[PDB]
């Protein structure tokens, strides 16, 4: 009973939690990359105001 | 021709000026050393060039010259028995002039410009030539290399050179409009080569490995993947495919593997033997070799060079097998190139167009009717190495969506020394049903039913492991013990194959059919004896266990007598039972 | 001689100089302030308008009125000689032991060229490191790249110094005496502190190991561009010694995590978008240009072997730095925190460790006849013993069978004698003797992986020969 | 009608190019890009202003340059020539025949994006469709005018279930009344990112059952340009709407592998540096998917219908 | 404008047992009903439209299917209201903006519905307002801010989303009108996470 | 400047059992104590300032509460020096820059503290330096870099943060002074992730 309980309940829940956490972290990383891209664009656009 | 000067240097990126007229994705030559690179962006009078090699030492004001053409490969005589890198540069001829180090800016040619060839024409003046037809033939090793008119050239023949000895640079056929046709032509690696019509898979691609060509077959012109771990056979199986398959030409691509592993293939392959003639194996193979420290552009472009050369040899009318090693490394090179262009990632940092590129690589395979009116095929087997061993990786998920076969290796069977280590529970093939008419018209009428019976025997044992892993085998009922023993016999005598052995490395369809017939006869007569009422030990006592085990090591000439002798022997032995 | 004085911008590590189109990309410059102090820098961008220079050290006294820039060398180079054996350098080539500077024979660019893949040959000879858990089970072959994976508190520096002090080649086993060939050690320490610096200097000089060594030491308070340049000079010297004087060199890179962090900071300083988890997108290529400089070359007698050492961030093997190292190198050696906390040194865990070129370097005429099968038997027996040890805590030691207690006692004796060797310098014969004495605890006939001839030749010895010799 | 060409290309970078003096290009218009070699590509205007206009190219930009390229206007609105005679023909997802037969003669030209249906002009779907599958017909029944996708997997047989549905579908008028007189039942099939094996299987199934005479096939292959995958279901739904609401047909539309459509949408959206959504997919994906699925239904005062069965595989 | 805001002390009877017994809502309160697709939001709001004791019902279908509005348009003239008799459609105002309709009009429909509900409150009635999904309104705001090139806060949403949501829900409540009568507005909004 | 750096061979006695027995720190060593809020970094550092065997203690309150500084100012004059027998406040130097004080003066406070600690080392004393939070220094650097409009590192910090941290921690150690005496500086830093 204990073996079946572990294999059928405990492991899938932990695996699902791991999947969810990884996806959340990846989303935050993507958003920060977008912010950095905008910042670099603004830095490039500032350097040519009057030539 | 478009020439310019360097305006700004920043890392590998170079901004040239005065380049009005340069086209997108052309190949340039930057600086006095002539480092090459692509044009990736045009902006007014300027152009953005990305250099393949290191840009240290470059100064502002050095010239930039565009060649006016994209990345292309030279296709002609002299590509067999050759070793190239990712952009088709011969490594042997580089070593002969520059030493043990590859210096930047070296200039070589893909085809030797000094070797003579024997030219035998097959056309005469007044003929009208369309792209894909045959102008002549040239002998190369045991083959006859057909010289083809390029696919985009049409016209009327004016003058044909007579038979003699010529280099690849001499114009052998000149047309009426002034076009001069040579023994070679260039083709862009990113554009597919045209055909007339694509056929259907109805003939098998024999591998010589019994499990692969029996349980999970792949057709001529199909695609397959093999996600194996380390030590699993991901390299032994590929060289076995190179040796024992029914393909005339083999193209082997190393997409950036380790140097100490690339040395193994670069050393072992010259010492192999061709099973058809006894000559060297390298007389029919083309090798593309890359290491991890070579430029990322060559590593990314490695597989397109191989698939274009395979398409050229298919257009000549042969059957080509293309094996790619570690497409994961190619995906890594693609990810790095996308990162240098500042593109938004997806999934695991890979660019969002990864699946499009993977499909555009895999869909160049198939059996076609060539523009010259002949038949040819290209079969692609592509290895995959998942990062953490997980099969939910984006590369493996994108590969699973376009392939027709899937041979999942597992190291659990390699630990116990079971070779090949193919997990038959997870593997599948979609060419199983459609090849059955060929099987019953060539091998035997009962072959699909016998194969399904063997598969059902293997499936039956898979359900009893929940009882064997609770209580030992000695407490199981005799009916189930029979299927356990027959499953062990199948798993250790039929699925097992020695590729290092004198006769076991190669196995035809009829030999496997006979071995399956003997195993099924054993099982059915044992079950019939059980119904009469017998102990399991008297069945295991029978001497036919060794005659059913030693069917692997019999030669193909002695098989048709041995098979009938074993069948009659087991029939008599089960007649001599209660 | 010429000096540019058109400074127009200073901020952080960058400064802009106008009318400087004569400076090549990647050049080295000298920066002189008003007081006359001279700093150093590197050109990272050249244009028709201005050049951008990344300055070593700090930019405290600089101002636009009086600062000047002059050229030093178009391409960074290093002067090499055979006098460098026994010397210490600071990571950009300046001596730090107080001896006069060397007079070079040649000056080579530090960014060496790649090797031709057809010029290499297969590695087939082993190196005796003097540590039993490496020599017997995870053998190091001449031309291999075998990283050591460690943690935050594990003693990687001690193991590095011990390997550098004890390593040698064994030509008498290979060719019945053969001929003695030279051996050298190139040691590169990057981002170390003062305590580790003193420890390394004392350990190298207290036993005479310095006479065959070259040390490139880079401190934590040194500039980060010196940290970037540090391993490339070490590999330049190693390749020069190996392929121009037929030496067998062994290179140790003491911390690659510091290299990766310096790479990240330098990349962010040049305003580049990062890749996965904040690390640069070109990290795989940059690490490959360093690791792949090892190997052995056909037609030459020398060789280069590398042992990178890195510290896993949170004992995570899915971190990018340990993940990309696995794609280039041949296996790894893993240190265990449990063995370290139990008092065992050197705390090498054999189960996750692996060498991928072991079979090409052992066997008949190389080490001994019985090497491979003995290693396999030791691995399997230890793997059984650890699980039996875990089971004992539940079911008790009385519920076990007869052979399970033997396996448990073997596991305890293995951890006490084979792994925990202290500061001993065991030859391969001593290691194989101890390994054969350990397997004699198990009953004969349970050794499935070993053929009967080797068992008849070597089984039956007692472990008291090292029990009374700590 | 006259033609006008613009030669002022000032910028090419990836899939985009800039044309400066094109102040008379309508937003969303379709252009033809010609290079020195004579090859003609297609494009769409995605942003127009006084300084320049932005055009994205339907395929790769290899071979383009600033000295020889010209841009010519084709039509201000993307349109498709539709006819009743396209029943039995095959097309490539951009509207060109691939069966070798001559091109059809257009009765009308309709915009491929369509217009929204007035909710007052709709009516309730009520006619029960009997597919012959017990788990559908009894518990999850299908009604004319409904959209009901199939949620599949990597190895599950979705295509065979789709073919079995397309073979066994009838309305059974005897049970519910209104009296006999069975109406034509056309089938419009749109395949996106399909491979050669699946394409061969679908074609052989259609030709064996004899359903090809009442079928229109829009086929997009895996090696086709990415943009053609975006436009493929729009032409199919334009044809379906035209047939159903102008010739009283009962049309059944099958859309294959919407996952390929979503991946292509992500590629195109990431090419133009938008702020990504949940897993890199664009934040406007809901609207784009809704502009496709919402084109089914029934209309009061008309006898036709459109039924949609998309197919997608959950990752 | 209003004179004063009062405290709600009478129930809003929805006709469902679990929503009227375990989790009641008053006559000037606000409620939210979130859930995944196919879980029962639209059926609940339409049951509230059919069976509740409000005098006037305003249904705002912001960014939803076009078939549901057709079902309301067809079924409701045949039913009868629980209050007075006569057809149920005589007390209902429908604001429809389907999913394939222009995106920028999703924001305007919510404000139009809440203004109409506030107008009917000023005559002394008791009004119930249903928003079919307030996630589509957030999607419209995100699209407009993406066009404006603003910096997003979380999941691409503009930082001022919560202020707009709070200003929308704050219009509910039981009041004393400027004419001296008493009215009420209750808001039930559905969320599609 | 110093004359020579020496090896550490004498423990830094803190008076706490777990930090003195299981995880010792030497006389010229460095240590870090990270933890979430409410875990006990301030109490540990104040126990070190009370009970350790260092001659002089320099305490740096970089961006912390003012009540803790008031507590030190009040309680310390009545306690007894462990080794000299006088008041405990006669061996302590305090640098206080609280949370609501101006932001740019946190890095200066850290540098001032370490310079004073190096001054007392040159006289032959053994000095203990406590930095109440080195995370506030990094936050101040990020705030200034926001105005400088630089390209940020991993979490918005400037790319040169690790170099500054390494330069700060490398000023500790046991040295031979220019006057021939011997002194030491030991740094204990607190991190607030
Ligand atoms: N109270 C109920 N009684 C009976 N059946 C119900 C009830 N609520 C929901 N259902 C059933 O469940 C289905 C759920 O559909 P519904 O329109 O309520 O979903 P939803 O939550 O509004 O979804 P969406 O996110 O797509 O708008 C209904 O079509 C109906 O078949
Ligand atoms: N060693 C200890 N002995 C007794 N009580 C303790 C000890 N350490 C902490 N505490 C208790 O826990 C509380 C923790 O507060 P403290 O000021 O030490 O936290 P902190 O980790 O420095 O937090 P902050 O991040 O807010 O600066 C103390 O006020 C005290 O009540
Ligand atoms: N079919 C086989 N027959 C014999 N040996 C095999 C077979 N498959 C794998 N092996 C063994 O597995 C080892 C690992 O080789 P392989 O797995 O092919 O390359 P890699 O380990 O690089 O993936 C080889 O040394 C080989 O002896
Ligand atoms: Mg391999
Ligand atoms: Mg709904
Ligand atoms: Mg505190």
């Amino acid at each position: 009973r204990r073996v079946n309980a572990l294999e059928q309940v405990v492991i899938p829940g932990i695996r699902a939690q791991i999947r969810f956490i990884q996806q959340v972290l990846e989303q935050r990383e993507r958003e920060d990359t977008f912010r950095l891209k905008r910042i670099k664009g603004k830095i490039e656009a500032r350097e040519a105001e009057e030539e | 021709m478009i020439q310019g000067v360097i305006q700004k240097i920043a890392g590998p990126a170079v901004i040239a000026k005065g380049m009005l007229g340069a086209r997108m994705y052309d190949i340039c030559k930057v600086g006095e050393e002539g480092l090459v690179g692509e044009i990736i962006r045009l902006d007014g009078d300027t152009a953005f060039v990305q250099v393949y090699e290191d840009t240290s030492g470059l100064k502002v004001g050095e010239p930039v010259v565009s060649t006016g053409l994209p990345l292309a490969v030279e296709l002609g005589p002299g590509m067999l028995n050759g070793i190239y890198d990712g952009i088709q540069r011969p490594l042997e001829r580089i070593r002969e002039k520059t030493g043990i180090y590859i210096t930047r800016g070296v200039v070589v040619h893909a085809l030797d410009r000094e070797k003579k060839w024997a030219w035998t024409p097959m056309v005469k003046p007044g003929d009208e030539v369309r792209g894909g037809m045959v102008l002549g033939t040239v002998p190369e090793f045991g083959f006859t290399h057909k010289i083809l008119v390029p696919p985009d050239v049409r016209g009327r023949v004016k003058e044909v050179k007579p038979a003699g000895e010529y280099t690849v640079e001499e114009p052998v056929v000149v047309l009426e409009d002034g076009t001069e046709l040579k023994m070679y032509h260039t083709w862009p690696v990113r554009r597919a080569r045209p055909v007339q019509r694509k056929l259907d898979p109805n003939t098998p691609f024999l591998t010589g490995m019994r499990i692969l060509d029996v349980l999970f077959p792949v057709a001529m012109g199909g695609t397959a993947a093999i996600p194996g771990p380390f030590g699993s056979g991901k390299t032994v199986t590929q060289q076995s495919l190179a040796k024992w398959s029914n393909a005339d030409v083999v193209v082997y691509v190393g997409c950036g593997e380790r140097g100490n592993e690339m040395t193994d293939v670069l050393v072992e392959f010259p010492e192999l033997t061709d099973p058809k003639t006894g000559g060297p194996l390298m007389h029919r193979t083309v090798l593309i070799a890359n290491t991890s420290n070579m430029p990322v552009a060559a590593r990314e472009a490695s597989i397109y060079v191989g698939v274009t050369i395979a398409e050229y040899f298919r257009d000549q009318g042969f059957s080509v097998a293309l094996m790619a090693d570690s497409t994961s490394r190619w995906a890594e090179a693609l990810r790095e190139i996308s990162s240098r262009l500042e593109e938004m990632p997806a999934e695991e940092g890979y660019p969002p167009y990864l699946a499009a590129r993977l499909a555009a690589f895999y869909e160049r395979a198939g059996k076609v009717i060539t523009l010259g009116g002949e038949e040819g095929a290209v079969t692609i087997v592509g290895a995959v190495s998942p990062p953490g061993g997980d099969m939910s990786e984006p590369v493996t998920q994108s590969t699973l969506r376009i392939v027709g076969a899937f041979w999942r290796l597992d190291a659990s069977l390699a630990f116990r020394r079971h070779f090949p280590a193919i997990n038959w529970n997870g593997s599948y093939s979609l060419f199983t049903s459609a090849l059955d008419p060929w099987y019953r018209e060539n091998v035997a009428e009962d072959y699909p039913e016998l194969r399904d019976a063997i598969s059902e025997l293997l499936q039956r044992e898979a359900g009893l492991q929940e009882i064997v892993q609770l209580v030992g085998p000695d407490a199981l009922q005799d009916a189930e013990r029979l299927v356990i023993e027959v499953g062990r016999i199948i798993r250790e005598d039929f699925l097992q194959q020695n590729a290092y052995h004198e006769v076991d490395a190669y196995c035809s369809m009829k030999k496997a059919y006979g071995i399956m017939k003997m195993i099924l006869a054993f099982y059915k007569e044992a079950e019939a004896a059980i119904k009469r009422g017998v102990s399991i030990d008297e069945i295991l006592q029978l001497p036919v266990l060794e005659r059913i085990g030693r069917a692997r090591y019999v030669s193909e000439e002695e098989f048709p007598a041995y098979f009938e002798e074993a069948m009659k022997e087991i029939q008599g032995a089960f007649k001599a039972l209660a | 001689k010429k000096e540019y004085t058109g400074i127009t911008y200073i901020s952080g590590p960058l400064l802009f100089v106008e009318n400087a189109k004569d400076l090549a990309y990647g050049a080295i410059v000298d920066i002189k302030d008003g007081t006359g102090r001279v700093r150093g820098g590197q050109v990272i961008e050249v244009s028709e308008e201005y050049a951008v220079i990344q300055v070593f050290e700090e930019t405290t006294g600089l101002d636009l009125a009086t600062t000047s820039v002059s050229l030093v060398e178009d391409v960074a180079r290093l002067g090499v000689s055979k006098e460098m054996l026994g010397r210490r350098f600071n990571g950009i080539g300046k001596p730090i032991d107080g001896l006069p500077p060397i007079t070079p024979e040649k000056r080579l660019p530090i960014t060496g060229l790649p090797l031709n893949p057809v010029a290499r040959r297969k590695p087939e000879q082993f190196i005796q490191t003097g540590i039993s858990t490496i020599d017997v089970m995870n053998t190091l072959v001449r031309g291999q790249k075998l990283p050591i994976f460690s943690g935050s508190g594990l003693p990687a520096n001690e193991i590095a110094a011990q390997i550098a002090r004890q390593a040698t080649v064994r030509p008498d086993l290979s060719g019945e005496g053969e001929k003695e060939e030279p051996f050298a050690v190139v040691f590169a320490a990057m981002g170390i502190t003062q305590r580790e610096l003193s420890y390394f200097i004392q350990e190298f000089e207290r036993t005479g190991a310095l006479s065959r060594s070259v040390l490139f030491l880079n401190k934590a308070d040194d500039p980060t561009i010196e940290r970037i340049l540090t391993p490339r000079m070490a590999l330049t010297v190693a390749e020069y010694l190996a392929f121009e004087h037929d030496y067998h060199v062994l290179v140790i890179l003491t911390d690659m995590t510091n290299y990766c962090e310096a790479l990240r900071e330098i990349g962010a300083a040049r305003e580049e978008i990062p890749g996965r988890r904040g690390y640069p997108g070109y990290m795989y290529t940059d690490l490959a240009t360093i690791y792949e400089r090892a190997g052995v070359v056909e037609g030459k007698k020398g060789s280069v072997t590398q042992i990178p050492i890195l510290s896993m961030p949170d004992d995570d093997r899915t971190h990018p730095i340990p993940d990309l190292t696995g794609y280039i190198t041949e296996g790894q050696i893993q240190l265990s925190r449990e063995l370290h906390r139990k008092g065992i040194y050197p705390p090498i865990d054999p189960l996750p460790s692996l060498s991928r070129l072991m079979n090409n370097g052992v066997g008949k005429g190389k080490t001994r006849e019985d090497h491979k099968q003995v290693s396999d038997q030791l691995y399997s027996a230890y793997a059984n013993g650890v699980d039996i040890r875990k089971l004992v805590a539940i079911i008790g030691e009385d519920a076990l069978t007869e052979n399970d207690r033997r396996y448990l006692q073997f596991a305890d004796a293995f951890e006490r004698f084979f792994i925990n060797q202290g500061q001993q310098n065991r030859s391969i014969e001593e290691s194989l003797q101890i390994a054969w004495a350990l397997l004699s605890m198990l009953p004969q006939g349970e050794l499935k992986r070993i053929s009967k001839d080797h068992i008849g030749k070597y089984y039956g010895q007692k472990l008291e020969e090292i029990w009374g010799a700590p | 009608l006259l033609k006008k060409e613009y030669t002022g290309i000032t910028y090419i970078s990836g899939p985009l190019l800039f044309v400066e003096n094109a102040k008379d290009l309508a937003y969303g218009a379709i252009v033809d890009i010609k290079d020195g070699t004579g090859r003609v590509r297609g494009g769409q205007v995605i942003e127009v202003s006084e300084e320049y206009a932005v055009i994205q190219v339907f395929e790769e930009t290899t071979g383009l340059d600033l000295a020889t390229t010209s841009v010519s206007l084709v039509e201000d609105v993307a349109r498709l020539g539709v006819s009743k005679e396209m029943l039995g023909r095959r097309f490539n997802g951009i509207g060109k025949p691939i069966d070798g037969l001559p091109p059809i003669t257009p009765e009308k030209r309709l915009p491929i994006t369509g217009l929204p249906l007035n909710p007052v002009a709709r009516r309730k779907p009520e006619q029960f469709i009997q597919t012959g599958i017990s788990t559908i017909d009894v518990m999850n029944t299908l009604v004319r005018g409904q959209k009901l996708p199939i949620f599949s997997g990597s190895g599950l047989p979705a295509n065979e279930i789709a073919a079995q549905i397309a073979r066994q579908a009838t309305v059974r008028p005897d049970l519910s009344g209104e009296g006999e007189k069975e109406e034509p039942f056309a089938v419009v099939f749109a395949a996106m990112g399909i491979t050669q094996r699946e394409l061969s299987y679908f074609i052989q199934e259609f030709e064996r059952t004899g359903a090809l005479s009442r079928s229109v096939l829009f086929l997009n292959k895996a090696d086709d340009p990415t943009i053609e995958r975006i436009l493929t279901p729009r032409m199919a739904l334009t044809v379906a709407e035209y047939l159903a609401f102008e010739h009283d047909y009962h049309v059944l539309v099958i859309l294959t592998d919407m996952t390929n459509y979503c991946e292509a949408l992500r590629e195109i959206g990431a090419a133009r540096e938008e702020i990504p959504g949940r897993r890199g997919y664009p934040g406007y994906m809901y609207t784009d998917l809704a502009t496709i699925y919402e084109r089914a239904g029934v209309v009061e005062g008309k006898k036709g219908s459109v039924t949609q069965i998309p197919i997608l595989s959950m990752p």
